[PDB]
RNA sequence: AGCGCCGUUCCGAAGGGACGGGCGAUGGCCUCCGUUGCCCUCGGCCGAUCGAAAGGGAGUCGGGUUCAGAUCCCCGAAUC
RNA sequence: CUGUUUAAUUAAAACAAAGCAUCGCGAAGGCCCGCGGCGGGUGUUGACGCGAUGUGAUUUCUGCCCAGUGCUCUGAAUGU
RNA sequence: GGCGAGCCCGAGGGGCUCUCGCUUCUGGCGCCAAGCGCCCGCCCGGCCGGGCGCGACCCGCUCCGGGGACAGUGCCAGGU
């Protein structure tokens, strides 16, 4: 019921309602460490089409590179 | 009496020692607590987009305790009473041999795309929408949803105590569609308090911009300034 | 060719500074409650000597106004002090030689050393032998305040930043010339190998720019640009001017 | 609670001591440094016998795990004598040679009798 | 990219300890004591750890003994 | 001047040296290291300090040239 | 808050507008609260062992200051 629009409100990512959540998101990932652990995934239709299911075993990381 | 003098110690500086103060807002906190504190004042600071200034615009707690003496008798049920059913239905169609002894079971639907589903095909009488999901995408296509497809939706502060009528951790999302006979009527009650709280005024809530809060060092700093130019003009 | 002395300094291998034997850094208190509203008694137990430094170590021993404990600090000691004076510290404290105080308090012309650049880094600017600040140019609005440091640059500061009050004690230490190799053999041995001073021009091409050729000569411009590269940067970097002076400064 | 300490450190938690649901060797490794296995070899040179008479003291060849203490245990155990002091060197062959000095009350050429050396 | 590298107090929730009091339980000759479990209170590490057979570092000296040991073995006399 | 140097062909008039000078730098800095991070050396340091060169005790002198090659300062007044 | 001063109105009194403080002859000492006000089990109106508050003002959304949309970072382009 809900998958198709937060897969749709996350194609627009330039937008003021996400850019907002972005920013904020990014300076609290900066924040944290470089490799760690998210006890549920942020994204949850991109993790499920990527293949997460919520049942015991899954494990969601969060980690941060260097561009360039 | 007898002896019992008074020892004053006067705090001064280039003194006796200073006393063991509270020492709250000044002792080192730790890496997640200065996140989650400096997160809060961080989304107070910013401006939020309209789409979730709607949160912190929510429901006072009278009607929010009329709601959930309302939602207390359309619980879902526990792994017990369902394994109890289930068993009891069972022996009485092995023993009277009952076609049909359930009319109607009068019960609320949960979960976003249960919700969304119902809200798509008109069968949801009325909404509640938690407060507290912290990805708030989850969350923000639901107002605007319910709004065009004319479903009454109030939000509610607190996913705790919406799971707690759930019996889950999280609910974030509760579905009124079927009413018993002695209901209708509260329901009606709640639904025009609700319509006139959030539907009717969602046109002017969608225009509000929230957040823009200045820290209180420098809003007191702005008010000096602003009493030494009065001062100076007067 | 060969990598140059002067890209040698920052390998850190046998050019790093003879740190043992120093007693400790020369800081003043970092700010606290006692030295922004008011003033605390502090005795200086003894003055020592801090090797590779001509300037006098002064232990300053303190009271700690939160807990009971005597905090021993280190400070440069200045011209005139004694053991047993009691060397106050804060911001009304009153101006004498060796109580360091805001400059804020202090009136214009008030000849410090052991200033701050910016406030809390426990003194930084005019911390050798013999040298001295002019605190000058106060401001009511806007709290800044004009320095005249010993290059003789005029630093705009803050007003909140400390200095002790005095000049630093040892004033005179390059009137003696050294007279022999010997002493400052022991001198740098002190302090740190900065000593293979050896002349650019006698060492060979491929180890210096300038050496080579069948007599000591230079034969290219010494005045070498600061667009230069590593290991170009030798003889005279950026100089605007060279030979004999004329005038003080002449830079505004 | 009032904090008033400027820094916070870990609360004292609850630590479990460890009770495991099955053991994990199945059984307790028995002791192959047994009394056998300490005292090897009794040496009958002529410097080690000459110790017997002069000095009350039997010589002995131990495995180089052993030490004062399970030399004397061994010999009390085994030949069912007092000891008075054990010392030890390391023979460079590679085995242990001990001087073990007995009780006054006992008589080393009766013992080196008794056991045949 | 990576085996790994930078750094040693820097951006760390980096003390698992004791005293004292109260409560519950166990044991020995339950008189009297010793522990377990909880609560309160106190407690800068200049930061794990390594790094000297010439640096710091408590306390063995005298006689005799073998073909080879010696302040080590025997006798006697002391100390930590 | 005392000192050091081509161990295995040179011991010097060579190098170094105190003295005389010049230049850069007021720490968001000068000169350097590093593949990398606001990572390191000078730096437990602050113009009587650090970094880079010329000459080489003392006395007496430091003549004249910015035409050239370098170094530096200034202005969107002004060509590219 | 006056044991302190301020500029005024003004009869007591008023705050237009302002600065806080309780350590300056002495190489001494200074921590784990004195006092006061309430609540419990114990001696018939008594005695022991304990808890809370004021002493040590209340609230708040950054530990406190200094820079700050610059500096730097990633890529591209031009000099050297
Ligand atoms: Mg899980
Ligand atoms: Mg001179
Ligand atoms: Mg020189
Ligand atoms: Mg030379
Ligand atoms: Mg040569
Ligand atoms: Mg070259
Ligand atoms: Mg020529
Ligand atoms: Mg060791
Ligand atoms: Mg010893
Ligand atoms: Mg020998
Ligand atoms: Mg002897
Ligand atoms: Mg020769
Ligand atoms: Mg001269
Ligand atoms: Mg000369
Ligand atoms: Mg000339």
């Amino acid at each position: 019921g809900a998958y198709k629009y937060i897969q749709e409100l996350w194609r627009k990512k330039q937008s003021d309602v996400m850019r907002f959540l972005l920013r904020v998101r990014c300076w609290q990932y900066r924040q944290l460490s470089a490799l760690h652990r998210a006890p549920r995934p942020t994204r949850p239709d991109k993790a499920r089409r990527l293949g997460y299911k919520a049942k015991q075993g899954y494990v969601i990381y969060r980690i941060r590179v260097r561009r360039g | 009496n007898p002896l019992f003098e008074k020892r004053p110690k006067n705090f001064g500086i280039g003194q006796d020692i200073q006393p063991k103060r509270d020492l709250t807002r000044f002792v080192k906190w730790p890496r997640y607590i200065r996140l989650q504190r400096q997160r809060a004042i961080l989304y107070k600071r910013l401006k939020v987009p309209p789409a979730i200034n709607q949160f912190t615009q929510a429901l006072d707690r009278q009607t929010a305790t009329q709601l959930l003496k309302l939602a207390h008798k359309y619980r879902p049920e526990t792994k017990q009473e369902k394994k109890q059913r289930l068993l009891a239905r069972a022996e009485k169609k092995a023993a009277g041999k009952g076609d049909v002894p359930t009319k109607r079971p009068p019960v609320l639907r949960a979960g976003v795309n249960t919700v969304t589903t119902l809200v798509e095909n008109k069968k949801a009488q009325l909404v509640v929408i938690a407060h507290d999901v912290d990805p708030i995408e989850l969350v923000v296509f639901l107002p605007a949803l319910c709004r065009k497809m004319g479903v009454p939706y109030c939000i509610i502060k607190g996913k705790a105590r919406l799971g707690r009528l759930v019996h889950r951790k999280t609910c974030t999302t509760v579905a009124f569609t079927q009413v018993n006979s002695e209901d209708k009527g509260a329901l009606a009650k709640l639904v025009e308090a609700i319509r006139t709280n959030y539907n009717d005024r969602y046109d002017e809530i969608r225009r509000h911009w929230g957040g823009n809060v200045l820290g209180p060092k420098s809003v007191a700093r702005i008010a000096k300034l602003e009493k030494a130019k009065a001062k100076e003009l007067a | 060719g060969r990598v140059i002395r002067g890209q040698r300094k920052g390998a850190g291998s046998v050019f790093r500074a003879h740190v043992k034997h120093r007693k400790g850094a020369a800081r003043l208190r970092a700010v606290d409650f006692a030295e922004r509203h008011g003033y605390i008694k502090g005795i200086v137990k003894d003055i020592i000597h801090d090797p590779g430094r001509g300037a006098p170590l002064a232990k300053v021993v303190f009271r700690d106004p939160y807990r009971f404990k005597k905090r021993t600090e280190l400070f440069i000691a200045a011209e005139g002090i004694h053991t047993g004076q009691f060397v106050y510290c804060g911001k009304k404290a009153q101006l004498n030689i060796g109580n360091v105080l805001p400059v804020g308090t202090m009136p214009e012309g008030t000849i410090v050393c052991c200033l701050e650049e910016k406030p809390g880094d426990r003194g930084k600017l005019a911390r050798a032998s013999g040298n001295y600040a002019t605190v000058i140019s106060h401001n009511p609005e806007t709290k800044k305040t004009r320095v005249k440091l010993p290059s003789g640059s005029k630093k705009v500061i803050s007003s909140a930043n400390r200095a002790v009050v005095g000049v630093v004690a040892g004033g005179g230490r390059i009137d003696k010339p050294i007279l022999k190799a010997g002493r400052a053999y022991h001198k740098y041995k002190a302090k740190r190998n900065c000593w293979p001073r050896v002349r650019g021009v006698a060492m060979n091409p491929v180890e210096h720019p300038f050496g080579g050729g069948n007599h000591q000569h230079i034969g290219k411009p010494s005045t070498i640009r600061r667009d230069a590269p590593a290991g170009r940067k030798v003889g005279l970097i950026a100089a605007r001017r060279t030979g004999r002076l004329r005038g003080t400064k002449t830079v505004q | 609670k009032i904090r008033t300490s400027p820094t916070f450190r870990r609360p004292k938690t609850l630590r479990l001591r460890r009770q495991p649901k099955y053991p994990r060797k199945s059984a307790p490794r028995r002791n192959k440094l047994d009394h056998y296995a300490i005292i090897k070899f009794p040496l009958t040179t002529e410097s080690a016998m000459k110790k017997i008479e002069d000095n009350n003291t039997l010589v002995f060849i131990v495995d180089v795990k052993a030490n004062k203490h399970q030399i004397k245990q061994a010999v009390k155990k085994l030949y069912d004598i007092d000891v008075a002091k054990v010392n030890t060197l390391i023979r460079p062959d590679g085995e242990k040679k001990a001087y073990v000095r007995l009780a006054p009350d006992y008589d080393a050429l009766d013992v080196a009798n008794k056991i045949g050396i």
